[PDB]
């Protein structure tokens, strides 16, 4: 009888950083965006979303 | 108000904003936003009803009802039917400019 | 073709120079024919 | 008080033609439902949803 509940947690989905997500989405983006995208596209409404 | 472009996220304010707004609500449906089924025109439904003296008077109640409610910053002016083509209906739609 | 499809057929001349520009355009003369003649630059997903 | 679905329909728009509001009548929809929400957003043409009284 050994308590399980003592050990470092198990991880069922990956837990990624905040920065890596990130530029996860963005790569999305770009594919999705292809033949459109332009710097003014990248504006700063669109990048806080 | 600030608010951003539809394309191409530019910060605009008073001048696209006051268009993408009115021009985005007479072709947008009833029940296409995401739980808000009260947002949009009934002018998808006006598409194919006879065009008599009693349809104008609900399309120009429709354009002062979705834009009354959705839109307080535009005084709507006049919605003439100015022309009937080929079953095409031309109704001008001129709208003050606020801010 | 374009004559018989009532088009406009927009061509498009070399990216040479200038003189290679107008030297390519004199050919035609016809006036269902749009020539624009400096070459997009455009990104690309593949290629990067 | 089950109802079948079509192969568009969506979950909002149909709880407003039974319900009348939305105010908290979607999420006890997923709620009352074994499965719903696993399934795709956009319904199948033959999925059974059973909407729930006194929402």
């Amino acid at each position: 009888i050994i308590d399980l509940s003592q050990l470092p947690e198990p991880e069922v989905i990956e837990n990624l950083d905040f920065e890596t997500i990130y530029q996860e989405l963005l790569g999305d983006f770009r594919e999705a965006m292809a033949g459109e995208w332009t710097a003014e596209v990248e504006s700063d409404p669109v990048l806080k979303l | 108000m600030i608010g951003m472009d539809r394309r191409s996220g530019l910060p605009l304010s008073g001048l696209a904003h006051l268009k993408q707004s009115v021009e985005d609500i007479l072709t947008t449906p009833l029940g296409s936003r995401r739980m808000r089924p009260e947002y949009g025109s009934k002018l998808r439904r006006m598409v194919d009803m006879p065009v008599s003296e009693g349809w104008k008077s609900a399309v120009q109640a429709e354009v002062a009802r979705s834009l009354g409610r959705w839109e307080p910053r535009i005084g709507l002016s006049a919605v003439r039917v100015v022309a009937v083509v080929d079953g095409r209906v031309d109704l001008l739609l001129s709208g003050v400019f606020e801010g | 073709l374009a004559e018989k499809l009532r088009a406009i057929a927009i061509l498009d001349g070399p990216n040479s120079t200038d003189e290679a520009a107008v030297a390519y355009a004199k050919n035609f003369g016809s006036k269902r024919l749009f020539m624009v003649d400096p070459g997009v630059q455009v990104w690309d997903s593949a290629t990067n | 008080t089950t109802c079948r679905t079509a192969d568009g329909d969506m979950l909002d728009s149909l709880c407003y033609h039974v319900y009348g509001h939305l105010l908290g009548c979607v999420e006890a929809t997923l709620d009352a439902n074994p499965g719903l929400a696993d399934e795709q957003q956009p319904f199948r043409a033959g999925l059974l949803i059973s909407f729930p009284d006194m929402p």
